[PDB]
């Protein structure tokens, strides 16, 4: 009754005929909601990445919390050495840990 | 016409088209920089052709004196808002406002006379508490110094600035635009030290000398900085004077001087970073969150948003960014909870922004054309839901039947017994097999309540001129043609009272028939709103009459009929999801809204009904309009041939936010539901303000690991939200990720940001919003009094300090009588008064400490500062003299004085109107007093058909007459006279008279429609200088009483005082029932340490309350149904009370209510043997006991004498105000004492059987058949 | 079988005639057709 | 009748998975 659109085939009538003009063609049928992952920081989870924000949260987060001065001052330290997105999420577990403990 | 001076407060929004008009008419050069070029344009082409008229001639002359004396500096510039307003905070000088320094130099020297004496009166009433024999000494020096603090700020100069400046526009504008004098020379520009204004009619122009940087403001501008400064001065007074805001107040300080910085060289998008303010602190409170997963969740958006508006506006460089994040860091990041919470009183003390009127309509115009896609199955299934809710809904109260629901049609046998059999259903089979539902049609069950009040149509709001003339709004300088005449008024309660056929059923009636799609008058508007903080902000609507009424008659019926319906080992854990929710009623469309539109219409009757916003809507074309916008047109065309662009808004599909609000409302909810199966967790939400909360929860084992329990939590919530917002955004809207908030502690609401069962708060939110000057129509000192003593006592509660509110307090008000009596713009005050006054000085001084209620003008009571309500405003305020004469504060001839001052001339009717007040000379309120002296004649002269007859030309008469039927007996009796009175008919046009509100307009209507006399306006006009003679006179009168002992108590001489000053009416027949002992008079205390006994618990006193605390560390974290308006009938039954024969004239007043019979009103009555609290925290541990507290006098089943409620309340309150500073709770457990004895105020009262009725009854002959009116066929 | 039959054309006419309700319009007159008169005069 | 059930129970999944298309405008 339709060509082929995702199934592979989910018909479509608009509230007229000729109305749906704006998402048949933008394959390429609307922009969905984007996949909430744990791997993307998200607000319903925070993971840090590249940009600037992460390194910023990450120094609030180390100022927040009840940890002793000069253990603050010592991830400081250790801290603004570190490069990459593997080993800044590995020191993130780490720290982390630590607060928690 | 010469009672309306102009207002005191800034109430419009700024719009920079205002200003730019302005000088573009003056001619001269400015810098403003606009986005349409229309206005500019525009006034280009018709000053181009040259008309002008009085304004311009006026507005010209100004212009040239600020070119002609530009010359002196020839390096200026104009420096535009807010661009400017670093400079404006600080700017100061001493030469061009002297008068008001001597006047507050005056007034600091009279504090300072007595403020030795006001702190030993304070402190003999904390001794008198058992709080110690002094308080801590570091307050002290505060309260006795506290002029010198207000004096020694960094705001002081420039609010005597912008005040002088303000009061001076005030009093230009005042005396020029009344007519009285035409002829008028201009003002010269001033000169001074380092300043030099000129105060034109409409704008002020400010020039410095060493920088040169040149301001023009408007008085707009005005008003709004002089708000600012005062409100900063009062707020850092307060946190100087106290210490338990010490870091705050270099937190503060250091905003302020930060954000400050930014103005000079960001502009206008400033007010961004100022906005994200609250989201900022929700984040860093989340910070401390108990599951490391959730930290920094909402701070990364934040910091990205931050990073955005910056690289957006220019700002290309990273290090600048950094600093911002570690100025914002140290400000925020603190280690108090109860403080966390305190930057949101500020948000609102650095302005308001400049907004135009493209840039608002810009948003909505994009945000409302946009195409969506739906899914049919989800949808298919909320409304499975939302067919569920309502049968259960119907299937409570009914004995759990279905008897006039739905009929399905192939639905599944199991679905169907249920109809078949009587009982429930739950969500599950519904979403189970929805496709059961498909296919349902419902039968009308629900009756329109539609003549229950008449307040929705009196609440006051605007209008819009019909579709034909729309360009009406526009003066006629700021287009490019003459515009038309528009004749319909803009009043809502003027055109429906001028009205003269009316009934609800045919504006249904007009909409079912589907005329209001051909209606060819229809219209709406946008209009801006006032005191936002973003550039883009909100608006606001109106329309045309007739659909205003249809739309409100539809929200009053929804929300009075089935929006009812939708009101309501192991444990249960909790989490919270925020979100916002404007730009949601954006995102409706008819697709998803006809489901349950068709639904009402059917089980209300009305056939398409509750679908017609959309219906209207798409064939009409929107605009936003203000006096100072004009649209690009060249001459007048009709409300579709515009383009849609820049101000209009054409063929809209969304909603607009407010109107149809329970439809939405009750329409969401099945979707929450819906994802709450989906994810097999229960849920609860709430809306309070602007933004939806909800608290999803989830059951878990007992015994385990608190914080494991937390994490559970929130590992539910997580997988909810993702669902949630999946199913949102199949249907349509979607729930950005950023904008909310998910926590394991907190969620905000209107009182304060709970977290965790303790609510912190911000207490400094209302003394910045104490002022000089309460709003009204004549500015009066007895408005402004009371003003102040009301913000106060609220601050005082949400953590303040008690005895330095009291002596801020003082200060304010005795600086505020020396401004109200020698620097205003009042014509009335004769100098053969105003020095007599301002020459002698302790007469002044004691008119300012004298209470109000015996004829002071002190409106703050001791007794007020712990209780919420006192006892008896009468012998409290007795009290409280006799404390002060005590103290030694005042003279001993002010109580003889007051004991023997001279009565006034009142009538009998405001003796019931208002029962406690032994009535003084001129001590009304007069705009209160106008409100009702202009409402009546409207009221009275209405034909409509609503209330017809309830208001004849003598109603005065029958009011007095009963009232005085009512009171005049061998004994009086005020209080059962107020109830009834009110109960009463007359009580019924009061209410309806009061619940009409007034404003200056409508005032001035009807002074110009003649609705007032002259001699009234003279009496008015002429007011405020009689509460000055009436002081002067009882402060000078030397007389004496033999019979005064100021020994004798508040009660006994409370007594003698009402009935000596209105004994004219009284006779010597006493007065009975109006007064009670005070709190703070006979209410010893004292705090019970570990090892020592009790003093005043062992001398004699028995009787006291006990209250234990124990040494918890904490403070850190842990044929009658349904009745009818008839209801008034029972009540003023029992009022009137058991009266063998006066049982008849109160079967006669309750039938004039409604008919009802004499049988049938002594059965529905009943009979008595009478005729007649989270605020704080340490509350939480505590153990009331009231054990010894039985003893009260004659211990009967009576009203509790002396108010158990308000020995408790002060119980706690100086339980709290102990611990008010150490963060843990000491060493021991405490104990507190706190005993009463009342002997000196025990009234031997005699219960007399009852007053007999001691004149001829006479009522109106015809019992009115009105339909508002009580019902006069009720059953 | 017959029965079968007949719910299902019953299942496909309330689909139907569920979709009417919210496309809208598109007909004579499907939008409020089936309300009562009205409950009061 | 098999085979007729089958079809009308494909038909029937078919018309339970459609997607609704709003437009912009009101009156085109
Ligand atoms: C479909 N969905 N899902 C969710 C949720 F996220 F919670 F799941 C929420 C919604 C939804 O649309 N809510 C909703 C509910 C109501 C309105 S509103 O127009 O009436 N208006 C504006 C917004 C705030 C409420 C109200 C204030 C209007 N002021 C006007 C002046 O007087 C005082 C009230 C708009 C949208
Ligand atoms: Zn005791
Ligand atoms: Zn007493």
């Amino acid at each position: 009754i339709m060509i082929a659109i995702p199934p592979d085939l989910k018909p479509i009538i608009g509230r007229d005929s000729g109305r749906a003009l704006a998402e048949v063609l933008k394959l390429l049928k609307e922009f969905q909601l984007k996949p909430i992952g744990k791997k993307v920081s998200s607000a319903v989870g925070f993971v840090p990445d590249t940009g600037p924000a992460s390194r910023s949260v990450i120094r609030s987060i180390i100022k927040s919390s009840r940890l002793e001065e000069d253990r603050k001052r010592y991830l400081m330290t250790l801290l603004d050495d570190i490069k990459g997105a593997n080993d800044l999420a590995k020191f993130h577990q780490m720290l982390m840990k630590i607060i928690m403990k | 016409n010469q009672i309306l001076y102009p207002e005191v407060h800034l109430d419009s929004p700024i719009v920079t088209n205002k200003i730019v008009a302005i000088l573009e008419y003056a001619r001269v050069p400015h810098a403003y920089s606009l986005e349409d070029p229309t206005l500019c344009q525009n006034i280009k082409h018709r000053l181009k052709n040259g008309f002008s008229n009085q304004m311009i001639i006026n507005n010209v002359e100004v212009g040239n004196v600020i070119k002609s004396k530009l010359r002196s500096y020839p390096a200026h510039s104009h420096i535009p808002y807010p661009n400017c307003n670093q400079d404006l905070f600080n700017i100061e000088d001493k030469e061009s406002t002297r008068k008001i320094r001597e006047l507050l130099k005056k007034g600091n020297s009279l504090y300072s006379k007595v403020s030795d004496k006001v702190f030993q009166c304070l402190r003999d009433t904390n001794s008198r508490l058992g709080l110690g024999s002094e308080l801590r000494e570091d307050i002290k020096e505060k309260i006795i110094n506290l002029g010198v603090y207000m004096h020694s700020s960094q705001w002081f100069e420039p609010f005597l600035f912008w005040f002088t400046v303000k009061t001076e526009m005030r009093s230009v504008i005042k005396s020029q635009t009344h007519t009285c004098h035409r002829r008028r020379h201009t003002p010269v520009f001033f000169t001074g030290s380092s300043v030099e204004l000129l105060i034109s009619r409409d704008l002020v122009a400010i020039i410095s000398k060493e920088s040169q940087h040149v301001y023009y403001l408007t008085f707009e501008l005005v008003l709004m900085y002089c708000d600012v400064i005062e409100g900063r001065l009062m707020t850092e007074t307060a946190m100087t004077i106290d210490a338990r805001y010490a870091e705050l107040l270099g937190r503060v300080r250091y905003m302020w001087k930060l954000i400050d910085g930014f103005f000079p060289a960001l502009g206008n998008p400033t007010y961004q970073i100022v906005a994200m303010l609250e989201p900022l602190s929700l984040a860093y409170l989340q910070l401390r969150d108990i599951t490391v997963e959730l930290r920094g969740a909402f701070l990364n958006h934040c910091f990205t948003e931050i990073h955005d508006v910056l690289d957006q506006n220019g700002f290309s460089d990273e290090g600048t960014y950094h600093e911002l994040i570690e100025a914002l860091d140290y400000i925020f990041i603190t280690d108090d909870i109860h403080l966390t919470g305190e930057i949101f009183s500020f948000f609102r003390s650095f302005g308001h922004p400049r907004l135009e009127a493209v840039t608002a309509a810009e948003n909505v115009r994009k945000y409302m054309n946009q195409p969506k896609v739906i899914v049919y199955e989800t949808l298919m299934k909320g409304h499975a839901i939302f067919c569920g809710i309502i049968i259960n809904g119907y299937r409570d109260r009914h004995g759990g039947s279905w008897p006039p629901l739905t009929l399905p049609l192939h639905a599944a046998d199991t679905i169907r017994n249920a109809q078949a059999s009587g009982e429930g259903l739950t969500h599950e089979q519904c979403v189970d097999n929805w496709k059961s539902f498909a296919g349902v049609r419902f039968g009308c069950f629900m009756p329109l309540s539609l003549d229950s009040d008449l307040t929705m149509y009196l609440k006051d709001k605007a209008l819009a001129a019909l579709q034909r003339e729309w360009d009406s709004v526009y003066p006629k300088e700021f287009l490019r043609y003459d515009p038309p005449k528009g004749t319909g008024s803009r009043r809502l309660v003027d055109v429906f009272l001028n009205d003269s056929s009316f009934d609800p059923y045919d504006m249904i009636m007009y909409v079912v028939s589907g005329a209001y799609l051909h209606d060819p008058e229809f219209n709406l508007s946008y209009s801006l709103k006032e005191k936002e903080i973003k550039e883009t902000g909100r608006l606001f609507a109106k329309m045309t009459y007739k659909m205003r009424a249809c739309q409100v008659i539809a929200e009053n019926l929804i929300s009075n009929g089935i929006g009812k319906y939708f009101k309501d080992t192991y444990e249960t854990v909790s989490a919270f999801i925020t979100t916002d929710l404007k730009k949601y009623c954006l995102n409706w469309r008819y697709e998803t809204i006809s489901l349950f539109a068709q639904r009402l219409n059917e089980i209300y009757g009305l056939p398409s009904f509750f679908q017609w916003l959309h219906k209207r809507l798409e064939t009409s074309v929107l605009y936003v309009s203000d006096p100072h916008c004009p649209p690009d047109l060249d001459a007048h065309v009709p409300l579709c041939k515009v383009p849609n662009d820049q101000i209009f808004i054409k063929y809209p599909m969304g909603g607009i936010e407010g109107y149809c609000q329970k439809l939405w409302t009750i329409s969401t909810i099945p979707y929450l539901y819906l994802a709450a199966y989906e994810s097999g967790v229960r849920i609860a939400s709430l809306v309070q303000g602007d933004n939806q909360t909800i608290a999803v929860t989830k059951r878990v084992p007992s015994t385990w690991p608190y914080n494991l329990k937390k994490r559970e939590a929130a590992r539910v919530t997580r997988d909810y939200f993702v669902i949630l917002r999946q199913r949102l955004h199949d249907i349509g809207h979607h729930l950005k990720a950023n904008e909310t908030i998910v926590s394991s502690h907190f969620f905000v609401y209107s009182k304060g940001i709970y977290y965790d069962g303790l609510l912190v708060s911000q207490s400094l939110k209302s003394i910045a919003r104490c002022v000089f000057w309460s709003e009204t129509i004549v500015d009066e000192t007895r408005a402004a009094c009371s003003n102040i003593a009301t913000t106060m006592a609220k601050s005082i509660e949400r953590g303040y300090d008690r005895y330095l509110a009291y002596s801020l307090n003082v200060l304010k008000v005795i600086q505020q009588i020396l401004i109200s009596l020698g620097f205003t713009i009042n014509s009335t005050m004769t100098r053969d008064v105003v020095i007599p006054l301002l020459t002698n000085n302790d007469l002044l001084i004691r008119m300012a400490l004298l209470p109000a209620p015996i004829g002071g003008m002190n409106y703050l009571n001791m007794s007020r500062l712990f209780v919420r309500n006192i006892g008896d405003p009468v012998t409290s305020s007795i009290a409280d003299l006799k404390r002060m004469i005590l103290a030694s504060l005042m003279p001993e001839e002010t109580l003889h004085q007051v004991m023997t001052q001279q009565p006034g001339d009142s009538s009998f009717l405001d003796w019931a109107s208002d029962p406690y007040s032994a009535n003084l000379v001129c001590v009304q309120s007069i705009t209160r007093l106008l409100k009702n002296i202009t409402a009546r004649f409207v009221l009275i002269h209405s034909p409509n058909p609503m209330l017809k007859g309830l208001f004849h030309d003598d109603s005065k008469e029958e009011d007095e007459r009963l009232a005085a039927f009512l009171m005049d007996r061998h004994i009086i009796v005020p209080r059962a006279a107020h109830e009834i009175l009110d109960h009463s008919v007359t009580g019924a046009r009061e209410s309806i008279a009061g619940m009409l509100d007034t404003t200056k307009g409508l005032i001035r209507a009807s002074m110009r429609k003649g609705g007032l006399t002259s001699r009234v306006i003279t009496r008015l006009s002429n007011y405020d200088y009689e509460q000055f003679r009436a002081g002067m006179v009882l402060l000078t009168g030397r007389k004496r009483n033999v019979l005064i002992d100021k020994e004798s108590c508040s009660v006994q001489l409370a007594r003698a005082l009402r009935s000596h000053m209105w004994a004219r009416l009284a006779r010597g027949r006493p007065i009975y029932g109006l007064e009670v002992p005070d709190v703070l008079e006979s209410m010893r205390g004292h705090l019970i340490r570990r090892h020592e006994t009790c003093v005043i618990c062992e001398c004699g006193s028995v009787n006291y309350g006990w209250f234990f605390v124990p040494s918890g560390c904490q403070l850190d974290d842990i044929s009658r149904s349904l009745r009818s308006a008839v209801r008034i009938a029972t009540v003023y039954s029992w009022a009137y009370g058991d009266d063998d024969s006066s049982w008849n004239e109160a079967w006669l007043l309750a039938r004039q209510r409604a008919n009802v019979s004499l049988e049938e009103l002594r059965v529905i009555t009943p009979i008595s043997t009478s005729t007649n609290t989270s605020l704080v925290r340490v509350a939480r541990y505590t153990t009331i006991s009231n054990d010894n507290l039985s003893f009260v006098i004659s211990d009967k089943k009576v009203d509790t004498n002396f108010i158990y409620q308000q020995g408790m309340l002060l119980g706690l309150g100086v339980l709290e105000t102990l611990f008010r500073l150490e963060k843990d709770t000491g060493s021991s457990n405490t104990v507190l004492h706190l005993h009463v004895e009342t002997d000196c105020c025990v009234i031997p009262m005699i219960d007399h059987p009852r007053i007999p009725s001691s004149r001829k009854l006479e009522l109106r002959a015809e019992l009115c058949t009105n339909p508002l009116i009580y019902d006069n066929a009720p059953l």
